[PDB]
């Protein structure tokens, strides 16, 4: 979830944004099957969605 | 067990590229019928649950 | 309970109306199903529009 | 060179379809 | 008894500072004082409730900061103002960082203590 060096933490770009906005208003509240797509950590997604 | 785990990782991953089955036109006649149903029906949705809830 | 179920079937069917009478050449069908993988079909997204009908 | 063999250091011893979009903007 | 009839002083007894006493008409005042009359005459009289189908935002608070150990559901009466989320701008502030007592109240046994301590020095 957090330790793994392989997560990325730092903000979102606008492309990332762009890309979470569209994905989650396709597959609503799916945050397990979006997170790989963009890249990100399931919590954080959510985290910056909200 | 291993198996089981193993063709379903195939169907979810089948299932992602391939797109949902459903089509589209098909899902909109299912939810415009249960729609229909239910509103014959006077059902009221369920709401939330209060914080203050006797039961 | 499911036995009594059963005979609420039984007498279900016994009680209906002119149920056994052949004469005129009147046919009746018992048809015993599943609905196969039903379950594993379901699709999350339109499930969600199904909940949000109902909660 | 070429028949170099990567060491087998033991460590025991992803796309999607557009029809989603057309779906959920359907419903 | 207690059911006593009360005057406007003494409504200002009760109540602790800053509320406002409101008239929203004169007419609903009367409608308020046919309301003991109507209270008889109006529960005799045409009335019931219903509701429709038709599809569908919900705001709360529990005590929020970092953790805040938890407020049964009457105490938050005490508690309140604790609750808003408003903070860093002097007797007020010390009113509000005095709420470390639901900290001794309800929480863990390691709060009550630390707090406890706390609260001691202060």
């Amino acid at each position: 979830e957090w330790l793994d060096p392989s997560i990325k933490k730092t903000e979102w770009s606008r492309e990332e944004e762009e890309k979470l906005l569209h994905l989650a208003k396709l597959m609503p509240t799916q945050w397990r099957t979006i997170a790989p797509i963009i890249g990100r950590t399931a919590a954080q997604c959510l985290e910056h969605y909200e | 067990t291993r198996l089981y785990l193993k063709a379903e990782q195939e169907r979810q991953h089948n299932y992602l590229k391939d797109g949902p089955y459903i089509t589209a036109e098909e899902a909109v006649a299912v939810y415009t019928t249960t729609v229909h149903w239910l509103e014959s029906r006077r059902f009221s949705p369920i709401p939330f649950p209060p914080l203050s809830y006797k039961h | 309970p499911p036995p009594l179920l059963v005979y609420k079937w039984c007498q279900g069917i016994n009680n209906l109306q002119d149920v056994w009478e052949t004469s005129e050449g009147e046919c009746n069908v018992m048809l015993e199903s599943r609905f196969e993988k039903m379950y594993e079909k379901i699709d999350l997204t339109l499930l969600n529009r199904l909940l949000r009908l109902i909660v | 060179q070429e028949w170099k063999i990567p060491p087998c250091i033991s460590n025991w011893k992803v796309h999607i379809n557009e029809n989603f979009a057309k779906l959920a903007e359907a419903l | 008894e207690r059911n006593r009839p009360l005057s406007d002083e003494e409504l200002d007894a009760m109540f602790p500072e800053g509320y406002k006493v409101l008239p929203p008409p004169a007419g609903y005042v009367p409608i308020r004082t046919p309301a003991r009359k109507l209270t008889a005459t109006p529960t005799p009289l045409g009335g019931m409730t219903g509701f429709h189908m038709q599809t569908e935002m919900k705001s709360v608070n529990d005590q929020p900061s970092g953790n805040l150990p938890f407020l049964k559901p009457d105490d938050i009466q005490y508690f309140d103002k604790l609750l808003v989320d408003v903070d860093e701008s002097e007797e007020q502030k010390e009113r509000k960082i005095m709420k470390l007592l639901l900290k001794i109240k309800n929480g863990t046994p390691p709060m009550r203590k630390a707090a406890l301590r706390q609260i001691t020095d202060k």
